[PDB]
RNA sequence: GCGAUGUGUG
DNA sequence: TGAATCTCTTCCAGCACACATCGGGACGTACT
DNA sequence: AGTACGTCCCGGAAGAGATTCA
């Protein structure tokens, strides 16, 4: 499911992000909410509508961030397990037709396209619990069986 | 009370304690993270009311 | 001359009205985010509250 | 004698006192209370006789 | 195996 | 100055049955 | 396809104003 281990880089990033959220964004949000409450106090105020929606969204995001920061645990393995793409290495797999991926095993929270695109959620990566330099990682993808010959694994 | 079904007609005491516990736990998780004062105030207030 | 009789009719009318005033809130809410025609009213309506 | 007992002497502070009896504690606001009193006897939404 | 509301009995 | 006389607002309203219905929704998903 | 599993939630009476003979 959702592996409670995440990258230490992701942990630091999300911590700084929640700090900035509860420290900067929430203040201006509350200020805009009050300014809308200034003589508006009605169901027609688009400003008040946007403010309340953003308030609910900020609340949800803050709850989720706090939960991920406390309950979960960070994991950033060093290159001691180099070559081993089990953890802590931007590993790459080539294909016979051009499906060449190059990513690192990151949690199901800090999923973006700034460092990699991988996640421990899909079985297409779950079969990769510990990879190597020639692993023929094959799976039944959502629209047919796909495969990739592991072509590179290293950390940074 | 196990009702006849996949539900439970919970006693109010259960739900109350439940609310209190969620509240206390959020408060705990906040203080160690030095979250800002307005938030911690709202927190403590909800707690007292709970 | 000052008492009044309602009936099932009045009851249904009134309460159904309460239902519609419930729904209209979220109706206008989602209308606010209204985009160009890629939707249809059933997208911006929910029977379930009524 | 009623008008004698009146504390206030204008539309502004009148609406003020009204909003103060309605929503206690909260600070006043001119157009806020204006709209409020407008939304108690003078609109389809929150008031109606049949 | 609980509590709410209703109905009826004295 | 201070002892009287209004005025909001918490607390209780019989006992014992019998039977009946009804008891979270909402919001969002990893799948089924 | 559509969801069973996730979280999320009228009389009394006595006190504190508050008002009026000082």
């Amino acid at each position: 499911m959702k592996t409670p281990l995440v990258t230490r880089e992701g942990y630091e990033k999300l911590k700084q992000e929640l700090n900035y959220l509860w420290r900067e964004e929430r203040p201006e949000v509350t200020k805009k909410v009050t300014w809308a409450a200034s003589l508006g106090d009605r169901s027609e105020n688009a400003d008040y509508q946007y403010n309340k929606k953003r308030l609910r969204e900020i609340d949800r995001r803050v709850r989720y961030l706090t939960k991920c920061m406390e309950n979960l645990k960070i994991v950033d393995y060093s290159p001691q397990q180099e070559g081993k793409v089990f953890f802590g290495a931007w590993v790459e797999i080539e294909n016979d037709d051009g499906v060449t991926h190059r990513f690192r095993i990151v949690g199901y929270d800090e999923i973006f396209g700034r460092k990699d695109y991988i996640s421990i959620d899909s079985p297409m990566a779950r079969a990769l619990l510990k990879k190597e330099v020639g692993d023929l990682a094959v799976v039944n993808t959502p629209a047919g069986e796909a495969s990739w010959y592991v072509n590179a694994i290293e950390y940074v | 009370v196990p009702l006849d079904g996949g539900r439970f007609a919970t006693s109010d005491l259960n739900d109350l304690y439940r609310r209190v516990i969620n509240r206390n736990n959020r408060l705990k998780r906040l203080l160690d993270l030095a979250a800002p004062d307005i938030i911690v105030r709202n927190e403590k207030r909800m707690l007292q009311e709970a | 001359g000052n008492r009044r009789i309602r009936s099932v009719g009045e009851m249904a009318e009134n309460q159904f009205r309460v239902g519609l005033v419930r729904v209209e809130r979220a109706v206008k809410e989602r209308l606010s985010l209204g985009d160009l025609d890629t939707l249809m009213p059933q997208d911006m309506i929910n029977a379930k509250p009524i | 004698e009623t008008l004698r007992v009146d504390p206030t002497n204008d539309r502004l502070s009148a609406l003020v006192e009204i909003y103060r009896m309605m929503r206690p504690g909260e600070p006043p606001t001119r157009e806020a209370a204006e709209s409020l009193f407008e939304n108690l006897f003078f609109s389809e939404d929150r008031y109606d006789l049949s």
